[PDB]
């Protein structure tokens, strides 16, 4: 999610000091990223790693603060200085946060499977947009090949909301919306974590996961190739008025 | 009282919303059906004008904000085709000019649900006069939901399944809790082909792939 809902505006503005502090002792170019632990009970912070990249995760705080994350990364290495109509970014005190979203990246591990992928063809692949659906994919669609090699990530759903909690039921109508056939999918894993109270009111740790018609078609086939053995050799119907209910 | 535009137009000169100058339905002009030209009514025809709309939703206590305006001007044979939101030819000044105008009109209604009043900017003077209301949601309200924060569709539904606008079951906010975030267009994907005088194109789609992000 993004900004931080299990957050106040106090425990906002002392992980902005520390990312100040670590980019400032590394004169850091381009943007990165600050992770910190915190403790459910004391509610402190751990420096742990910074990462020197733009992120698997980076789409949810581009769709509250309204700036292009990855437009700045491009004028910071051309020459331009952070605050600029040219930088992309608008300085520090300019900067600010918009509502509430959440980004589920859909792949090709098989909830009911034992979490391995599935591969080969697609042969549909529809996609959810509608208010407040970002869409970040364009790996997968009807026909293509999946092989397994790299990452299956098919694609990444994130979806933006005016509150936390609309922000939720949008992204599991997207989830839902969705249809993929030929290979697996972890759309049911997915439905199943973003609707467990768990989620919904921020109770969750680091291990709330870990430790919580064909049929139809084959019969007509079947009867179209061979006959019911109760008709197929007595008198036909004419060649006939289907019946009308009055 | 919406639809029937020889019986909507003086309700703009009642509130002081201008429309532009004309005369009863029939005893410089446009022909328009309660469309040709003239060289239903008849409006004097502006030159060269700016097609540009207030959106409104309104509840059963009975009250009103607008969702900012749009522009419609982009037109092909008179009908939308580009829509924007907020109105770029704008500056802030007539912009709250004209959202004063339509604050009013939405009131002399009562009016529940989605709505647009619309008007017509001359090019030539850069002065507003009032046209049409459209009662109703539009093609042209997606512009407005993503640039504004707050869902239109929706907002309808708790409008009418009974809340106060800027109470948290309505789904929309208070007037200045009404921010414009930066500026949207939108554009119809539609099977007519520029190299065949538009016509659409019927068929069989056997591969697609759409660009989000």
């Amino acid at each position: 999610r993004a900004p931080a809902p299990y957050l106040s505006e106090a425990q906002r503005q002392e992980l902005a000091a520390y990312s100040l502090k670590i980019a400032g002792a590394t004169n850091y170019i381009g943007a990165g990223t600050v992770e910190y632990l915190m403790d459910a009970d004391t509610g402190k912070f751990y420096f742990i790693e910074v990462n020197p990249r733009i992120q698997v995760e980076h789409t949810v705080t581009e769709v509250v603060t309204g700036i292009d994350i990855v437009k700045a990364q491009i004028h910071i290495l051309d020459g331009a200085a952070i605050g600029t109509p040219q930088s992309g970014v608008p300085n520090q005190e300019d900067i600010r946060l918009n509502g509430h979203a959440l980004q589920c990246r859909v792949t090709t591990e098989d909830p009911e499977h034992n979490f391995i992928p599935d591969y080969g063809r697609i042969t549909a692949y529809r996609s959810a947009s509608g208010f407040g659906i970002r869409l970040d994919g364009g790996t997968s669609y009807s026909g293509a090949i999946i092989t397994r090699y790299y990452d299956p990530l098919l694609v990444k759903v994130t979806a933006w909301a005016p509150n936390p909690l609309e922000a939720i039921s949008r992204m599991d109508r997207a989830l839902r919306e969705f249809r993929i056939r030929g290979v697996a999918t972890n759309l049911t894993f997915l439905e199943a974590i973003i609707g467990h109270p768990k989620f919904r009111d921020n109770s969750y740790t680091t291990r709330f996961i870990d430790t919580t018609a064909t049929k139809l078609l084959t019969y007509l086939a079947d009867v179209t190739v061979n006959g019911h053995p109760e008709a197929k050799d007595r008198p036909k119907p004419l060649e006939a008025a289907r019946p009308v209910v009055p | 009282q919406l639809g029937n535009k020889v019986a909507a137009r003086n309700l703009a000169i009642s509130v002081g919303v201008p429309v532009v100058p004309a005369t009863e339905p029939l005893p410089p002009v446009m022909l328009k059906a309660s469309m040709r030209v003239i060289r239903v009514y008849l409006e004097k025809l502006v030159e060269r004008a700016r097609h540009v709309e207030s959106q409104i939703l309104g509840d059963t206590h009975g009250n009103v904000v607008h969702l900012f305006e749009r522009d419609c001007s982009v037109q092909r044979r008179n009908q939308k085709v580009v829509e924007r939101a907020p109105a770029p030819y704008l500056s802030e000044a007539q912009r709250q000019e004209l959202a004063a105008y339509s604050l009013k009109i939405a009131g002399a209604t009562n009016y529940i649900g989605a709505g647009t009043v619309e008007y017509l900017m001359d090019a030539d003077t850069g002065k507003f006069y009032f046209i049409e209301v459209n009662p109703r949601i539009q093609v042209e309200h997606t512009v407005t939901e993503v640039v504004t924060g707050i869902d239109i569709v929706k907002a309808q539904i708790h409008i009418l399944d009974g809340a106060a606008i800027g109470t948290p079951q309505s789904g929309v906010p208070n007037q200045e809790d009404i921010r414009l975030n930066g500026h949207a267009l939108q554009c119809r994907v539609t099977t007519e082909d520029p190299e065949h005088n538009f016509i659409p194109d019927y068929g069989r789609i056997t591969a697609y792939r759409s660009a989000s992000g």
